[PDB]
């Protein structure tokens, strides 16, 4: 399992209102491309 | 969950292929995922169909631009392998 | 794609206008079945 996931698990465990501050992800494309399925 | 999603879309958009830029805010909990922020968006179309307004292209364009043009927003440019890659509405916005 | 200039779309659309804007010009809007019809640039040009 990825170490970023393990770090987030540890952050949830400590429960302090801290976050790794990841960027958001946006899925975009043409109509009927497959965007929702990929997501 | 999926039935609620589609019903929520219909309750504002309508049942004639209309769209609405108002976001559906959904949250999922999972044991081993990041505090991510995914954004699924409607595809890009040029000719209105059903009861969409004649400027549906610009509507979808700026509607997803207001979400993508911000920084710290990774882009997943989805393109089919059917159409030639040169037509990719995803790649146009991505390079824009 | 390739060495095409940044305004390939505009110089192909302006290419098509000088041939389809003239009256008595049957416009065959050819669209592929695989792609969705709402993405038919042919139909966009035809409705323009």
């Amino acid at each position: 399992i990825p170490l970023v996931n393990r770090l987030q698990d540890a952050f949830s465990a400590i429960g302090q209102n801290a976050d790794l501050d990841l960027p958001q992800i946006a899925v975009v494309g043409g109509q009927s491309a497959g965007k929702s399925s990929v997501l | 969950v999926r039935l609620e999603i589609e019903a929520e879309t219909d309750r504002v958009t309508g049942t004639n292929k209309g769209i609405s830029p108002v976001p559906i805010n959904l949250r999922v909990y999972s044991p081993h995922v990041l505090n991510l922020t995914l954004v699924d968006l409607p595809g890009m179309t040029k000719v209105p169909v059903g009861d969409q307004p004649p400027d549906i292209e610009f509507q979808i364009r700026d509607m997803l631009m207001q979400f993508v043009t911000k920084e710290n927003c990774l882009i997943l440019a989805v393109s089919p392998a059917n159409s030639d890659l040169a037509n990719s509405d995803a790649l146009k916005v991505a390079k824009e």
